[PDB]
């Protein structure tokens, strides 16, 4: 019924280009958080923190898309493993009873931008951008994913498909 | 069990965002529980047993 979905605004890329994924959660109802695990290709790719102009540290938040903007105690948590080329983010609305109190759902929409800087020529085979999946600390998870409603609930990983990202191109 | 890492809230060995929903599932409810133990709770954010 729900799914988390990604997509990326070009699939052929030049060294020194940047590519954006976005991230969306789709009919997750009542959706109130998400954690990712994102596994990239290190020769190829680097994460690019758009907002600082800058390489990611290990404690980078990527953009906001439009979810989780609400004033309901919207906090962040980041922890990456880059020299492993592993992402691992996520952002809650930590006062869950005013947010469920708001009538106000979310369920639909992005949740988070990832941009990669292309810094070796993408094989001609194509790669795939990132993967969702289990780092060490999401071992309880399903294809490195996590998302929970506003009575903070885990949101059952039968209830949703993660799609993976598709590949990119060498321009 | 035996290890109880700072922040592993539902004792499974990995500090993740089942715990901090955890907090978050008490907030409003130093003697409170809010966002300034996010804040801690963030620094062993993804720390594993
Ligand atoms: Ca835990
Ligand atoms: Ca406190």
């Amino acid at each position: 019924s729900g799914s988390v979905l990604t997509a990326i605004d070009n699939d052929k890329v030049a060294v020194g280009d940047k590519v954006t994924l976005t991230i969306n959660v789709d009919k997750i109802t009542n959706f109130s958080g998400y954690q990712f695990n994102i596994k990239y290709n290190t020769t190829y790719l680097q994460p690019w923190d758009t907002i600082a102009d800058e390489a990611y540290t290990d404690s980078t938040m990527p953009d906001y898309g439009t979810l989780l903007q609400g004033r309901f105690n919207a906090t962040d948590m980041s922890k990456h493993n880059l020299s492993q080329g592993v992402l691992n983010f996520g952002r809650l609305y930590m006062n869950l009873s005013a947010y469920r109190a708001s009538g106000k759902p979310e369920s639909t929409g992005a949740v988070a931008k990832v941009t990669f800087k292309v810094i070796k020529e993408i094989p001609a085979e194509g790669i795939k951008l990132a993967t969702f999946e289990n780092g060490s600390s999401m071992n309880n998870a399903v294809d490195g994913t996590m998302l929970f409603d506003w009575d903070g609930n885990m949101y059952s990983s039968s209830a949703y498909k993660v799609v993976q990202p598709g590949l990119i191109y060498p321009k | 069990m035996f290890v109880k890492l700072k922040g592993d809230l539902n004792g499974d060995g990995v500090i993740n965002m089942a715990d901090v929903m955890i907090l978050a599932q008490s907030f409003g409810k130093d003697g409170v529980i809010n966002s300034d133990d996010a804040i801690i709770l963030a620094q062993y954010f993804g720390k594993t047993k």
